[PDB]
């Protein structure tokens, strides 16, 4: 039911690795499960911040992390470095720079302001 | 070993494993006895030969103690016609020790004989003696026809006829108040429904066997935690300690390592127990020293395979044990001290201890592990728990995958197992 | 348990007559070594789940958050932590008496320092690199950051845990010191772990107390029947014994094999929640504490296994209209 | 279950026989015992939540 006729979150039920699905095959007196799981592989180190500082707000990502690659910031998706932009639609405002321990200095992006400046 | 393991799994062929084949002990070096030393001979010989035996209703009892008994010369008499024991073999006999013993005669008819056992019932067994359910003594009969009989009739031997209510085990009853067999009081003297309790028995030597006299006695032996009064004739033989050895105190025989005991047992006490009630402790009945009785090491014999497929070499595993107790199961060519090591898991013997560690192959136990490994020889080591890693752990970095890869894995499950009827 | 040294000690007389029984001493060896070498299974998959010995770094700048108490301690040598110290002094019987009627006792495959080092890695990888050790290579990332990857599994945004970092940390900390003081305190927080080594301690006293008995027999000693009668006396008395002893044996047995049952149920629970609690985070109401869960720390224990829940449970509610 | 009262009855020609048996009826009502415990906690691990 889970692993099969489903995709399971839970942690190693359906094999080793994020469960992506599962394929039955019967067996005498039993059954076999192949289960299709994602290796995450190949991975590099990257200087990461809980937030970004900006224009003194406060700036965290909506889905993703920020991660440096020694000289520039981007935000990425937690399990595949898919580097991008940090903008103001990638990222959201919470509270000023005070607070947040470890918060660094960037700009964030914002695609209105290049659209109102050109026309 | 590789035999025994053959033979335990009933196959030729032994798959890699560690098999539990058989249980090492470690046999008795020599046999102990130790008997009281009393040289004093037990008056068995004035209760079978007196010239006049007790009237069963009022049997005679003499109690035999502080002595050394030579029961074979009785059961090798051939003179006995009825020589019955209970509970205990008239051969072992003389080979045990009783705390007590009390022997019982009187003369009945030789049809009455077969009244003297236990969980009878009958004139004799109901009115005159009885003897217990679960009865422990020996009962021995002869004709006396010789003795207790004359012309005209012997009269000396009386039994009780008539009684109230039957006798308690081993109780006598010397009473001679008319019996009231009727509703009508006797006020002391005979008649209709009133007799005397007591009748003489009629022996004639020319009386059918059924009809003449016979001497019966009865030793009435008891086994208890109390000392030993009376043994048989063995010779105590001389006490050694530390050693595995049989032993037979005051009759008490076992198997184990005799140590000196720490046990302050108070002046009273002869024994000691286990839960299982074996004897722990015992008391020598000739120096009243303590000993301890630990038993002689055991322990299961597990061999150590690779698969036959593989090797026909092996190693032995003694659980428990310590190395210097394995002997140098029916083989012991594999004692020898070449490839010797202390697991906790007991002696592993034919393996070679390595400091090097590996994935567990073979389990023993405690951590240890066995395989077959390079000039080939089965390794013994600690098992290693996995590859160990430092994560390059910091307060700002992160390691973020770059590629993945797609993997595909087997679980195996069992749904159902055949039907039977 | 020797079956025939069981049965019947040194005596090859009442050996001779066990044999005429067949198979019985085989068939319970055999499932008493089945439930042996399943207890080294159990313990396998409950504490064997991480597959490299993962480190904690000597500096342990966790954002304020400290896991002193249930990492290692390295001033002793079985490498236990505080509370694992704890869980073992307060969880840890007439055992000479049992091993001379044939009973034996064997050692678990994993000592106690091989579980303590399990449950080392396992709590190392999981504050070193949250879940990713779980599914793969372990991915380092700072322990707040991870954090903040907990409460958004709970639906709680991000911020919120950074905004009160140093309260959430104060409060685990606190939390932890409650764990503390309570297992330094009450004696029966272990009780169920304490019930597997009482109901197995039981057993046995019962095995071995069952040998006084008679069944029947002039003597509970085989040792006395052998000594006082005759062959064809004695084999009949200690057909009496086999009997009842070889009844005793077969109860023992299957109380066991039930028994292992229940063990292997609860260690098939524990493999689920190592993997499920602490090798991830759960979304599954109640299967790893109360509150909504964040994260959970493995503790070995003896014969058992201890996990501290983190949870986030919401407090101080107000009243607002909605629509 | 009583197991000397199912065995037995009102006997105690019979019960001083089934005292050579020993452990077997207290380990009976034991095991019954742990059964009849178990139903309550059963019982309140589903609904005491
Ligand atoms: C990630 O990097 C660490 C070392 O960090 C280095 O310095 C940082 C500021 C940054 O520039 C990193 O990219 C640098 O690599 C690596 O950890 C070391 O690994 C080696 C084995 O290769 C080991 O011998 C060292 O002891 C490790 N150092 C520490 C402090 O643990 C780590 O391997 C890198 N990970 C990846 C996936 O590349
Ligand atoms: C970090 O990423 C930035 C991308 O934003 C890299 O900068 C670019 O580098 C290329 C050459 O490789 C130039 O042609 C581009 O003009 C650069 N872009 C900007 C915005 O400067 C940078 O090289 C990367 N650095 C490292 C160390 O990886
Ligand atoms: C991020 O940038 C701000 C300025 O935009 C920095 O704030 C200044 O910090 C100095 C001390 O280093 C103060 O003397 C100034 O008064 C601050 N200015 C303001 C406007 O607050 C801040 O330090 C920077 N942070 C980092 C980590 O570089
Ligand atoms: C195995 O048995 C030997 C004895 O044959 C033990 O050796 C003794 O150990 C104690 C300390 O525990 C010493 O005081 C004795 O002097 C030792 N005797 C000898 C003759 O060496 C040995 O410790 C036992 N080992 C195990 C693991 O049981
Ligand atoms: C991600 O990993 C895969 C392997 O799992 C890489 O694919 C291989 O790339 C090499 C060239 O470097 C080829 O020779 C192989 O034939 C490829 N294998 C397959 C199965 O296609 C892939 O290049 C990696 N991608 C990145 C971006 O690193
Ligand atoms: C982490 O917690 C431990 C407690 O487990 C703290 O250790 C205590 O520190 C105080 C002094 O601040 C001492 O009085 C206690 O005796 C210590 N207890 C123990 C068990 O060591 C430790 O200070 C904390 N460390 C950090 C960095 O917060
Ligand atoms: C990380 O540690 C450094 C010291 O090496 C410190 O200066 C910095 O404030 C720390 N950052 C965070 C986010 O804790
Ligand atoms: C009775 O006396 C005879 C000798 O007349 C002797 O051989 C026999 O052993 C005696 N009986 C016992 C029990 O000693
Ligand atoms: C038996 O012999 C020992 C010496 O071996 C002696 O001390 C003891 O007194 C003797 N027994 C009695 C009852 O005197
Ligand atoms: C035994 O060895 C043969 C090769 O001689 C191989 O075919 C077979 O699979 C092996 N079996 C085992 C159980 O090792
Ligand atoms: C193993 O280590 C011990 C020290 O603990 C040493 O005495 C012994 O020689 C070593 N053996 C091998 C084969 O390295």
């Amino acid at each position: 039911s889970e692993c099969v006729l489903g995709q399971s979150k839970r942690v190693d039920f359906c094999g080793k690795g994020y469960h992506l699905m599962s394929f039955p095959q019967s067996a005498p007196h039993g059954v076999v499960f192949l289960h299709v799981t994602y290796i995450p592989a190949q991975e590099k180190n990257f200087t990461t911040a809980p937030a970004i500082c900006h224009d003194g707000k406060a700036h965290f990502p909506r889905e993703g992390v920020f991660v440096s690659n020694g000289t520039h910031w981007f935000v990425t998706q937690r399990n595949f470095y898919e580097p991008q932009i940090i903008t103001t639609d990638n990222t959201f405002v919470s509270g000023n720079c005070d607070v947040v321990i470890g918060i660094v200095n960037n700009t964030v992006y914002d695609p209105l302001q290049p659209e109102l400046d050109s026309f | 070993p590789l035999s025994e393991t053959k033979c335990t799994l009933k196959s030729f062929t032994v798959e890699k494993g560690i098999y539990q084949t058989s249980n090492f002990r470690v046999q008795p070096t020599e046999s102990i006895v130790r008997f009281p030393n009393i040289t004093n001979l037990c008056p068995f010989g004035e209760v079978f030969n007196a010239t006049r035996f007790a009237s069963v209703y009022a049997w005679n009892r003499k109690r035999i103690s502080n002595c050394v008994a030579d029961y074979s010369v009785l059961y090798n008499s051939a003179s006995f016609s009825t020589f019955k024991c209970y509970g205990v073999s008239p051969t072992k006999l003389n080979d045990l020790c009783f705390t007590n013993v009390y022997a019982d005669s009187f003369v009945i008819r030789g049809d009455e004989v077969r009244q003297i056992a236990p969980g009878q019932t009958g004139k004799i067994a109901d009115y005159n003696y009885k003897l217990p359910d679960d009865f422990t003594g020996c009962v021995i009969a002869w004709n006396s026809n010789n003795l207790d009989s004359k012309v005209g009739g012997n009269y000396n031997y009386l039994y009780r006829l008539f009684r109230k209510s039957n006798l308690k085990p081993f109780e006598r009853d010397i009473s001679t108040e008319i019996y009231q067999a009727g509703s009508t009081p006797c006020n002391g003297v005979e008649g209709f429904n009133c007799y005397f309790p007591l009748q003489s028995y009629g022996f004639q030597p020319t009386n059918g066997v059924g009809y003449q006299p016979y001497r019966v006695v009865v030793l009435s032996f008891e086994l208890l935690h109390a000392p030993a009064t009376v043994c048989g004739p063995k010779k105590s033989t001389n006490l050694v300690k530390n050693k595995c050895v049989n032993f037979n105190f005051n009759g008490l025989t076992g198997t184990g390592v005799l140590t000196e005991s720490n046990k302050k047992f108070l002046p009273f006490q002869q024994f000691g127990r286990d839960i299982a009630d074996t004897t722990d402790a015992v008391r020598d009945p000739q120096t009243l020293e303590i000993l301890d009785i630990t038993p002689c090491s055991f322990g299961g014999v597990s061999v150590i395979t690779p698969g036959t497929n593989t090797s026909n070499q092996v190693a032995v595993l003694y659980q428990g044990v310590n190395c210097t107790e394995v002997p140098v199961p029916t083989w012991r060519v594999y004692s020898t001290g070449s490839n010797v090591f202390q697991t906790r898991a007991g002696c592993l013997i034919g393996a070679e201890h390595v400091n090097n560690s590996y994935e567990c192959d073979i389990p023993i136990g405690a951590g240890i592990c066995a395989s077959y490994q390079t000039s080939q020889s089965i390794i013994a080591y600690t098992m290693s728990l996995g590859a160990e890693n430092s994560v390059a752990y910091s307060n700002n970095s992160i390691a973020i995958p770059t590629n993945f890869t797609i993997s595909v894995t087997t679980e195996i499950l069992p749904v159902s197992m055949t039907k039977t009827s | 348990v020797d079956c025939t040294m069981y049965i019947c000690g040194d005596s090859t007389e009442c050996s001779n007559l066990l044999l005429q029984y067949g198979s019985f001493c085989t068939q319970l060896n055999r499932a008493l070594t089945g439930i042996a070498v399943e207890q080294d299974k159990n313990t396998q998959e409950v504490f064997a789940q991480v597959k490299q010995i993962y480190k904690t770094p000597p500096i342990k700048d966790f954002g304020g958050f400290n896991f002193s108490q249930i990492l290692p301690d390295p001033s002793k040598p079985s490498k236990r932590s505080f509370i694992e110290d704890l869980l073992f002094n307060k969880v840890t019987d007439l055992i000479c008496a049992q091993k001379f009627n044939g009973l034996t006792v064997l050692p678990p495959l994993l000592t106690d320092e091989m579980i303590a080092q399990y449950t080392s890695a396992l709590l190392a990888g999981t504050i070193t690199s949250g879940w990713t050790f779980g599914a793969g290579a372990a991915l380092q990332i700072p322990f707040a950051m991870q954090m903040a990857y907990r409460f958004n599994g709970i639906g709680v945004t991000q911020n919120v845990l950074y905004e009160n970092q140093k309260l959430i940390a104060n409060q685990f900390n606190s939390a932890i010191g409650k764990i503390q003081d309570s297992l330094s305190s009450t004696a029966s927080a272990l009780g169920k772990l304490q019930d597997v080594v009482n109901q197995n301690a039981q057993a046995l006293n019962t095995l071995v107390k069952q040998l006084s008995s008679n069944f029947g027999a002039i003597s509970s000693v085989l040792n006395d029947i052998l000594s006082r009668l005759d062959k064809v006396e004695a084999e009949v008395q200690i057909d009496r014994l086999i009997t009842g002893r070889l009844q005793s044996l077969q109860t023992y047995v299957t109380q066991q094999l039930i028994r292992a049952a229940e063990i292997r149920a609860s260690a098939n629970l524990a493999a689920t929640k190592m993997s499920e609690c602490v090798l991830g985070q759960s979304k599954r109401v109640d299967f790893c504490g109360k509150g909504y869960h964040l994260m959970s720390f493995p503790q070995s224990a003896p014969h058992g296994v201890v996990f501290l829940h983190v949870t986030y449970i919401p407090a101080q509610e107000k009243n607002f209209t909605t629509a």
